[PDB]
């Protein structure tokens, strides 16, 4: 899935 | 940065008051009256930038901001008025941001025992849209965690919480940042994997998502559905009450046509999975070669993906080692 800043 | 430092004072001495009030056991201290909502809110906005991100981790922004979300759960707890909801999806927000490829932030976060049970609690939240606040940052701490991370993102029962948060979602952001979470852990451990197979209605609900039909033109649902389900084939594998689950949802014809997707991580999630349910039962494999899985599978044996690759191949043997009766020209 990986990571992500808040979207 | 001025600025910056004058929020996260503001954040640091509310803390303590609280702090203090805990300790105690001097009214007790409520949010609103420090205007702790709008201190976060700056917080949380000024985060989606790298440069102010790094301004505030020179303060130990992150460790503020949990220790914050932490005291107000455990002040509050989930019997809360909508300043204090307010507040942990901000909080949450500029922790998702903070987290996110931060090996310190992540470690920091993780070792908060308290703060990290405080956020699996949130996953009951009235406010779907801050389970989707605390999915997102269970998925960034999830993603390249560390021993001890894994060990209590594990024992604060965050995968039990995530699967069962799943199945109520209504809405498709929230779906989104739970089973990305539930990808990430499940690749952690092996209890990881049994835990979510054992929430009632996980698998069938996991089979769902694998034709889930996502009104943003995108395969995320798909891709992190399929992605658990990979994850946990392994002992699927193991139990036919699991086997039959996937069967009767149609698992194993949506699983073939996945091969012929555009995604790769789609086309990955399928030959894991199609390796692990090719094994050692002649009944899927039978119902997988009535459906032409050979010839598909032999398709892909010289992808350049090495998991497209080996799987294919570790499949397609499964099915070439146990051609069935019936195709024996026949009998």
């Amino acid at each position: 899935a990986g990571e992500a800043l808040y979207e | 940065h001025h600025h910056m430092l004058h929020l996260l004072e503001q954040i640091r001495a509310y803390c303590e008051t609280c702090w203090e009030w805990q300790e105690a056991h001097n009214p007790m201290p409520a949010p609103v009256e420090h205007q702790i909502c709008p201190a976060v809110c700056v917080l949380m906005k000024l985060s989606f930038d790298e440069e102010h991100r790094h301004a505030m981790n020179e303060l130990g922004g992150l460790q503020a901001i949990a220790e914050l979300l932490q005291v107000d759960c455990e002040m509050y707890g989930l019997t809360n008025d909508h300043y204090s909801i307010t507040l942990r999806r901000y909080a949450g927000m500029a922790l998702t941001n903070l987290t996110f490829g931060d090996v310190a932030n992540k470690a920091t976060l993780c070792s908060m025992k308290g703060c990290m049970r405080a956020l699996v609690a949130q996953l009951k939240s009235e406010s779907e849209d801050l389970q989707q606040v605390i999915a997102s940052v269970l998925r960034n701490l999830s993603w390249r965690a560390d021993v001890n991370s894994k060990k209590t993102l594990r024992e604060v029962g965050s995968v039990k919480a995530l699967m069962e948060c799943a199945l109520e979602v209504k809405k498709e952001s929230t779906l989104k940042s739970v089973l990305s979470a539930l990808w990430n852990l499940s690749a952690h451990c092996t209890e990881n994997k049994a835990d979510i197979c054992a929430v009632d209605g996980a698998l069938a609900f996991l089979v769902g998502t694998l034709t889930y039909r996502s009104q943003t033109n995108t395969l995320a649902i798909i891709e992190s559905g399929g992605g658990i389900l990979r994850n946990v084939s392994s002992l699927i594998a193991t139990n036919e009450d699991h086997r039959q689950i996937l069967r009767e949802n149609n698992c194993l014809q949506t699983l073939l046509q996945h091969l012929k997707s555009h995604s790769l991580t789609i086309v990955s999630n399928a030959c894991g999975t199609l390796w692990n349910l090719s094994a050692r039962n002649p009944k899927d494999q039978e119902a997988l070669w009535d459906m032409g899985a050979v010839s598909m599978l032999k398709n892909l044996i010289h992808s350049k993906h090495k998991m497209i690759a080996m799987g294919s191949a570790a499949a397609l043997r499964n099915l070439m080692a146990n051609r069935p009766a019936k195709y024996k020209d026949a009998n």
